[PDB]
């Protein structure tokens, strides 16, 4: 009953939010962000996260009905030079420096709570944008993010492959 | 860049032509070049032509025509009214701005503005009334004015451009000479100012003492702030030279 | 010159000295009874040593041609005033001026 | 637009557009005081519409013609 | 072509004279003073009352906007100007203008903002400017500016209180120039700023009486003419630091137990809001001033704590880098 | 690349010549062409 | 207990004026659905703002800064200069009194309160009111309309030398060199040939730090020998500043890139080596240090460049067609001195053998590189054949790249410098007391062929 | 006195100071800019349209 008195209240402040365009301010302001990194999309895509916390239909379809209605290229647009302008290791860097993170968490963390519950409307719209122009798939933009992630930690791996040990920010930039 | 192109026999087999449609929001970008341009440019050239001393009928002088054409050009060229939403409202500057720079990489700063001041060719009304037929001076307010604004409303509208007046500043002067739209001349140098000053780095005594004396002649025109103030100050944003 | 003018002359021989600063609070005026200038709105009498060239010797010779306590209507000329160059904004070029003198001290 | 001469020169097309926009009896007639993709029946009342310019061609008081002297 | 117009229905007056008229040589006598403003223009004049121009509206924006051109060219600071402008729009026009209670709103606020922007424009703009610093030089002064003036940490009051800040000050000159724009803004002349201190107390007193009551006729056309350029020439005085904590206190005394709690519009509220920036801006201001105090004997006994066991550094022995410094 | 052709300094013949720029022209008038197909009927067809 | 008690008073949510805004503004955005976006901003600013009122303090602190009382004059001429030139960048303010702006300068140049006190400067944005007005001096190329920017020799010449006291206002200029990545300009406030002022910034922004010049990156420099191969053309005549309008003396471009350079890969003592190994790959793509002639590049050999306009040099003027008039000329420079520098920068690039790496850590491609450049053995030909300093750029890369056989072929450092120095220090009227410095420098050339 | 003191209290008023004691505003003020109490005629009991709304 804690828990479920948990939900309730978690779901009680996601409405005192989203019933007032939360969401909607949540994909205006991402889709006005046309591929720049920073902390205003930041606190929006924690705002984002947050009215959702565990896949709440309401925002989904919320924010489904409002993209398909606005047919708003510059969200996914957004999305695709967002994890086009994610970092990476940067092994150089640590190199000299042996004389962005959380931001990319949060991003697919919100991009995943569109598609949670199998909601398969976002799972087909975030692939093709069947009502628009113009389309984007921001599944290939994803696994193009895995794949520059992979070649960065298999560097990392054959740096420290031929030594014995590693040090505290070693494993820092490891975990 | 300049890579001329030639039917070859087969040439280079890498030169694969994608493509890229007018979308949904360029069906305005598809009407604009066939309906507001390519006509209008067609209409102004007969009229400057025979603006010559040329035969009157013989090429396009279709009066009533350009007067409705212009006519549309400007209630198409319109504000978005400002009573509507925030959202539609910001659509259709989004949609003026975009026929607005359509039009200058068309050629406003060359072409289409050049156009209207070649089609300013009145030494006088009056005197031109008593050569070309009956008319010839009867709306030369009207396009100087309104298309004069949505000029200037183009160099507002996007922010960098400052081009044609601002830039050639002797087309200005071909204003100051006339002395008749003195209520876009403001429209250019504030929404100039705020972006950068180039109209303002050069006039001198000779521009604002023949406006002094033109004041003279008036009776303080109501947007004397936005002449004659932001001939000093831009509003409140200051450029100190 | 200073063709002084006397309205309500008090002792007529105290004379300024130098060094001595002419309390005055005059009313300047212009031709026509435009005024250009007042003291006496200000309620700040004017105060000025002699030679020393901070204002128009109008008000230099015409004080020297006057008493302590005396009203008087100067009248300057632009030889002397800011003449064809005028002070700008308020003075034209060519003017002739005109001053409720009242000199009330020297200290 | 001559489109018979369509070799010599070319027709444009564009122009000549017209669209199928409303389309009722007679006696749908309110006067202010739809269906979709439905069918086309002779005697009927058409509405036209001409496309990139949307000028809803209709009856209109077109009495500026005279060509002919008695026409619109 | 204008014609000379036979027909002229419009304002006559109110008040004439207090003159009396006694027996005994048929005395007659008037100790009682009034002025008003004419109208008489080089390129084109017409001899009016200012009150006049009520009723015809083709003056009034000729007026109007040729106060805000001189608002505009004495304008971010511009000295010259105002030496040249205070000749013609000499002080008691200004102050009979903000004093009066007949004339149209469009120059009641123009006149207020002109007399703003050669008198307020330059000096607390430029403390604004360097308000957000807070340099601090250290002064036995600045150890009794605590954060309370009491033990019992009452909410004390944001005005009063000991600044101990090096704000930037104020200078003067005269409009027979000499030295026109070295450094002189107070105003381009001297202007007398009690006199508007204790009129501007005086004016809000009056409007908030004059608003309280819902009347049909504020002074100018409506409630907004009379509280924003009244107002707003309050709070550039009030930021220059010549308010009184009497005057500080009567402030407080009009709004805190009011002026808030009363219907207004909203550019009012937006004026209200900037108040109480500056209020908070006090305060914040005690505070750090406050913590300074402390942080002086803080260091002291800090590092006497370190002159007590005595610890040094490399061979240059005893050095300052053991009370504070790491190089 | 687009398929510009020059701008309209030059309205008397060098406008028909030819030159491929992929700037800021690959969005306005300059680069942009039509499909005047032959066939009157079904011009709107799928073109293959 | 002091600080707690404090802190507890302070924490206390301390000081009515509080509940007073946040009730009233709740009931103002209540009673009525307001327009004007401008008021319901401020009035949920203020709302925050009561809450957070430690946010006011946290924002303060590092800008408030104390003094003593005997500091509060020059302190308040300084305040008076920033109020000022505040009323000089853009908010009531530019650039129109030019003499303001340099005497503002000059006031702040010799102020005595940075001098003794840490962080003023840097807490109030000098550098950042100081940057503005340059670029609105600038706006963008081809005009440089105000050519006196003192600005540079502030920031270059006080700025990043007042960091002796506190080395985090170089930082500030190291991150303005963020902004210099797009303010790359060509424009100099000094002699002014064509020579770049403001890449002063960088190099004393640069000019000794090991930090930050391991911070540098490659883009800040691929740009930087992209202009210096925009350096590879001819000279023609007396100064093709880009036409040679009426006056002719010289034409410098290549060099000054190369003395930043020079700052930018030597640190205090050794060089850098992971800027250095993508600077000589970078040459190498594109290394356009083209003299008169010589085969496969246009020169890419010192001897018969130097020779060449050493004929310039000697008989005519800097120019090759003049009437005699070139002597201390640092078109002779730009031909000798651009090489001079360049093999300086180069010497100051490779390491040694017997270093810490000696030719065993992957040095051995560029010292191979650099030796396949011989010329360099033949560099003893230069080092004997005006300015007696551009020798020392060759003889630093014989001692950095390069057996008493090899000493024993010149003798001596040099048989002429020897001589000219032991004569030099007798006073005449000419051919003495110039080289007071020119050739007593020669012993850091010259003592560590010690070994 | 010197600037060392002030940072001092920089770094102690992120450690030592701020906490939940002043960031329980979350919700309060989320619950205190929600409501909209007014009495308008025309809504069902109030907002109007509230200030988080607005």
């Amino acid at each position: 009953e804690e828990k479920e008195m948990e939900k309730q209240k978690l779901l009680y402040q996601q409405a005192r939010l989203h019933d007032r365009g939360a969401a909607e301010m949540v994909l205006q302001t991402i889709s006005a962000s046309k591929g720049e990194t920073g902390p205003m999309v930041a606190a929006t895509l924690k705002l984002g996260i947050a009215i959702l916390n565990g896949g709440n239909s309401t925002v989904q379809q919320k924010m489904l009905d409002y993209l398909k209605e606005k047919k708003d290229v510059g969200f996914f647009q957004s999305l695709a030079g967002l994890m086009q302008s994610c970092s990476v290791l940067d092994l150089n860097a640590f190199e000299r420096q042996n004389k962005d993170d959380e931001f990319t968490c949060d991003l697919f963390r919100f991009l995943q709570l569109l598609c949670e519950g199998h909601n398969s409307d976002f799972q087909n719209y975030l692939r093709t944008q069947t009502g628009n122009n113009t389309t984007v798939n921001i599944i290939i933009s994803t696994v193009d993010y895995l794949l520059r992630v992979q070649e960065s930690i298999s560097d990392f791996y054959w740096y420290y492959s031929g030594k014995d040990i590693i040090d505290e920010q070693g494993q820092r930039n490891f975990s | 860049i300049q890579r001329k192109a030639i039917m070859h026999h087969e040439g280079h087999m890498d030169d694969g032509l994608n493509l890229s449609r007018s979308q949904h929001e360029e069906s305005r970008t598809a009407r604009v070049i066939r309906s507001t341009v390519f006509l209008f440019n067609r209409f102004i050239r007969g009229l400057d032509a025979l603006s010559k001393k040329v035969k009157l009928p013989t090429i396009d002088l279709p009066i009533e025509s350009v007067s409705l054409s212009l006519q549309d050009l400007i209630g198409y060229f319109h504000p978005p009214d400002e009573h509507l939403e925030h959202e539609d409202k910001q659509n259709r500057l989004r949609a003026l701005k975009n026929r607005q720079n359509l039009f200058q990489e068309e050629g406003m700063i060359n072409l289409v503005l050049e156009c209207i001041d070649r089609l300013h060719v009145y030494s006088s009304a009056a005197h031109f009334a008593d050569v070309a037929g009956r008319e010839a001076g009867e709306s030369w307010k009207s396009i100087l004015n309104s298309l004069y604004e949505l000029l200037a409303a183009l160099i507002r509208g996007n922010r960098k451009n400052c081009a044609q007046f601002s830039g050639s500043l002797d087309w200005l002067i071909s204003r100051l000479e006339r002395l008749e739209a003195s209520s876009g001349i403001l429209e250019v140098l504030h929404c100039v100012l705020v972006e950068s000053p180039e109209a303002l780095n050069i006039i001198k005594e000779g521009h604002i003492k023949s406006i002094i004396s033109l004041l003279d002649k008036h009776g303080r025109n109501h947007k004397v702030l936005d002449v004659l103030c932001s001939l000093c100050v831009c509003h409140g944003v200051a450029v100190r030279s | 010159g200073v063709e002084i003018e006397t309205i309500s002359p008090g002792d007529g021989r105290t004379f300024p000295k130098k060094g001595q600063t002419c309390v005055v609070h005059y009313t300047g005026m212009l031709q026509n009874g435009k005024k250009f200038d007042s003291s006496r709105d200000r309620n700040k009498p004017f105060k000025f040593r002699i030679g020393k060239q901070e204002v128009i010797k109008g008000f230099e010779e015409g004080a020297a041609q006057m008493s302590l306590g005396q009203r008087a209507k100067l009248t300057c000329t632009p030889d002397v005033a800011y003449g064809a160059t005028g002070h700008p904004g308020v003075i034209p070029p060519n003017a002739t001026l005109i001053f409720d003198v009242e000199l009330l001290n020297l200290e | 637009e001559s489109t018979s001469n369509s070799k010599n020169v070319p027709p444009d097309l564009s122009i000549c557009t017209f669209v199928l926009e409303q389309s009722l009896s007679v006696r749908a007639l309110q006067e202010m005081l739809g269906g979709g993709h439905r069918t086309l029946l002779y005697g009927h009342a058409i509405l036209l519409r001409h496309s990139y310019s949307g000028m809803y061609l209709c009856c209109l008081s077109t009495s500026r013609s005279s060509t002919d002297k008695l026409a619109f | 072509s204008h014609v000379l117009w036979s027909r002229m229905p419009n304002q006559f007056l109110k008040v004439d004279v207090s003159r009396i008229s006694e027996r005994q040589g048929w005395l007659v006598q008037c100790l009682d003073p009034l002025q008003f403003m004419s109208l008489h223009i080089p390129e084109e004049n017409r001899s009016v009352d200012i009150l006049e121009l009520t009723e015809q509206e083709e003056l009034l924006q000729f007026h109007y906007h040729t106060l805000r051109l001189y608002s505009a060219v004495c304008a971010l600071g511009n000295h010259r100007v105002a030496h040249a402008l205070c000749s013609h729009v000499d002080e008691p026009q200004l102050l009979y203008a903000i004093e009066n209670k007949y004339m149209p709103g469009l120059l009641r606020a123009g006149y207020y903002d002109l007399l703003i922007d050669i008198h307020l424009s330059s000096y607390a703009t430029a403390r604004l400017m360097m308000n957000n610093e807070f340099i601090v030089p250290m002064t036995e002064e600045t150890k009794s500016i605590t954060l309370f003036p009491d033990e019992n940490k009452k909410h004390g009051l944001p005005g009063i209180g000991l600044s101990t800040s090096l704000r930037p000050r104020m200078r003067f000159s005269s409009p027979s120039f000499v030295s026109i724009s070295n450094d002189c803004y107070q105003y381009s002349p001297e202007f007398p700023l009690d006199i508007l201190k204790a009129k501007t107390i005086q004016m809000l007193t009056e409007a908030v009486k004059e608003g309280s009551l819902h009347a049909r006729d504020p002074v100018g056309g409506t409630t907004e003419f009379l509280f924003v350029p009244l107002i707003k020439l309050f709070y550039t005085l009030l930021i220059m630091g010549i308010f009184h904590n009497e005057d500080l206190k009567h402030i407080l005394q009009l709004i805190e137990p009011g002026l808030l709690q009363m219907k207004l519009p909203e550019p009012v509220k937006l004026q209200m809001c900037l108040l109480l920036q500056y209020l908070c801006d006090c305060q914040v201001r005690h505070r750090i001033e406050a913590i300074v105090a402390f942080s002086d004997d803080f260091v002291a006994k800090l590092q006497d704590n370190q002159r007590f066991r005595y610890n040094e550094v490399m061979q240059a022995l005893n050095m300052s880098a053991a009370l504070t410094a790491r190089k | 690349e687009c398929l510009t052709v020059p701008s309209g300094e030059h309205g008397e013949e060098q406008r028909r010549t030819v030159h491929y720029e992929g700037g800021a022209v690959s969005v306005h008038a300059r680069s942009l062409w039509r499909l005047e197909t032959l066939r009157v009927a079904w011009s709107g067809s799928h073109i293959r | 207990g002091r600080l707690l008690s404090l802190v507890e008073k302070v924490t206390y949510l301390k000081k009515s004026l509080q509940q007073l805004i946040s009730e009233t503004m709740v009931r103002w955005a209540q009673e009525s659905v307001i327009e004007d976006p401008e008021l319901v901003r401020a009035m949920f600013v203020l709302l925050h703002r009561q809450y957070d009122g430690i946010g006011g303090l946290v924002r303060a602190l590092p800008k408030t800064y104390t003094i003593n009382g005997v500091s509060v004059e020059d302190t308040i001429n300084l305040l008076a200069s920033l109020g000022q030139i505040r009323s000089l960048l853009s908010v009531r303010m530019g650039k129109e009194e030019e003499k303001l702006m340099i005497r503002g300068l000059g006031d702040i140049m010799n102020n005595k309160v940075f001098y003794q006190h840490p962080n003023l400067m840097r807490a109030l944005g000098m550098h950042e009111t100081v940057m503005e007005v340059m670029v609105n001096v600038l706006g963008g190329g081809e005009s440089k309309e105000i050519t006196f920017p003192k600005m540079v020799a502030n920031c270059c010449r006080f700025l990043c030398y007042f960091c002796r006291i506190s080395r985090q206002n170089q930082k500030a200029m190291f991150d303005h060199l963020s902004y210099l990545l797009e303010n790359s300009s060509v424009g100099l406030a000094s002699p002014a040939m064509r020579g770049s002022t403001p890449l002063d910034v960088a190099a004393a922004s640069v000019m000794d730090n090991n930090e930050l010049a391991l911070a540098l990156r490659e883009p800040d420099l691929e740009k930087v020998v992209r202009y210096l191969a925009g350096c590879g053309l001819q000279s023609c005549q007396m100064l093709v500043s880009k036409g040679y309008p009426d006056i002719g003396w010289n034409p410098v471009e290549g060099e000054r890139y190369l003395d930043f350079l020079r700052f930018a890969v030597f640190c205090n003592g050794e060089s850098v080596e992971e800027n250095a190994n993508v600077v000589v790959r970078l040459l190498i793509r594109r290394p356009e240090c083209f003299g008169p002639a010589l085969r496969g590049e246009g020169g890419n050999g010192l001897l018969a460049a130097m020779e060449e306009a050493i004929k310039i040099a000697e008989d005519p003027s800097r120019d090759g067609p003049s009437p005699t008039s070139g002597s201390s000329k640092t078109m002779g420079n730009a031909i000798m001195t651009f090489y001079a520098a360049l093999i300086d920068l180069l010497g100051r690039c490779a390491p040694e053998m017997h270093l810490i790496h000696a030719g065993k850590g992957e040095a051995i491609r560029i010292r191979s590189i650099l030796r396949s450049l011989g010329d360099l053995v033949g560099v003893i030909s230069i080092a004997f054949q005006f300015c007696p300093d551009h020798k020392a750029a060759m003889v630093l890369f014989l001692d950095r790249v390069y057996v008493q056989d090899f000493l024993l072929h010149l003798l001596e450092v040099g048989f002429l410098p020897d001589l000219r120095a032991a004569a030099s220090l007798d006073t005449a009227a000419l051919s003495a007391t110039d080289m007071a410095l020119a050739l007593n420098r020669y012993l850091c050339t010259a003592v560590l062929p010690l070994l | 006195r010197h600037r060392a003191v002030n940072l001092f209290l920089q770094g102690y008023e992120k450690s030592w100071i701020e906490t939940e004691e002043h960031y329980f505003e979350d919700k309060l003020i989320e619950d205190l800019a929600k409501p909209g109490a007014e009495l308008p005629e025309e809504d069902e009991a109030m907002k109007r349209v509230d200030p988080l709304h607005q």
